[PDB]
């Protein structure tokens, strides 16, 4: 009932960090997200993945990354993680240059397209908006199978980074990994990065209009184990 | 706070 760790790597990790955009997708600087890829790229390699991160990069370079990222030879792996770091609308990220969909992004490791990957999971972390929606608050295996996407938020709705701490979704993804990363469940420590970041923030605006909202994470998971990275 |  738990994937086999039992391979002389644990995976790549490919960490997308896009802070700066194109005048032309008139997207913002995304302050607070070099700290997010640096945390991150010390929990993922702390778990034993072997990341790399890429910044500023385009669509095409995105989907280049991930097209030949899936080509490799993952035999030797147990897995394999990719976490984004940007801009975003609903079903799709920004590239420096424009929007690319996740759809694009992901399918290249289905089980007909990333054979060595096969019958193994495939993470993908999402920090990005999913909409302008703000949450006011209340006080034979299937090509498809082995998946997971840890979004930051919930379809239709904004995410929230602050500019000297990070998104929140990583601020609290960081914590539970580094404590817990080695001796929980990856469903565990997600549920525990969801109660995080529902309870532990709250944004703090100027413009009324976006002070004091709220967000909850959201987790689909298509895995047929339980994943632990020992 | 900013808004992804």
């Amino acid at each position: 009932y738990q994937y086999n760790m039992n391979f002389e790597k644990l995976g790549k990790c490919i960490i997308i960090n896009n802070k700066n955009f194109d005048k032309v997708t008139g997207m913002g600087v995304r302050n607070g997200t070099d700290k997010d890829a640096e945390a991150l790229f010390k929990c993922f390699r702390s778990l034993g993945f072997d990341v790399i991160v890429y910044n500023d990069c385009s669509c095409a370079k995105m989907q280049d990354l991930l097209k030949k990222a899936s080509e490799e030879d993952h035999t030797n792996a147990a897995c394999f993680a990719c976490i984004l770091l940007s801009h975003g609308e609903e079903n799709v990220i920004y590239g420096k240059d424009g929007v690319t969909p996740i759809k694009d992004l992901t399918a290249h490791f289905r089980g007909d397209r990333s054979k060595t990957l096969l019958e193994k999971p495939k993470l993908f972390f999402i920090q990005a908006c999913r909409g302008t929606e703000l949450d006011d608050g209340i006080q034979k295996i299937p090509v498809e199978a082995d998946f997971l996407f840890a979004y930051s938020t919930v379809p239709g709705y904004y995410s929230w980074r602050s500019p000297g701490r990070g998104s929140w979704f990583v601020q609290a993804l960081c914590s539970i990994l580094e404590e817990h990363g080695k001796d929980l469940e990856i469903m565990q420590i997600l549920t525990r990065v969801n109660d995080r970041v529902a309870r532990h923030f709250e944004s703090q605006s100027d413009d009324p209009h976006f002070h004091e909202k709220k967000q909850i994470p959201c987790v689909v998971s298509m895995l047929t184990k339980e994943l632990y990275f020992s | 706070d900013e808004v992804x």
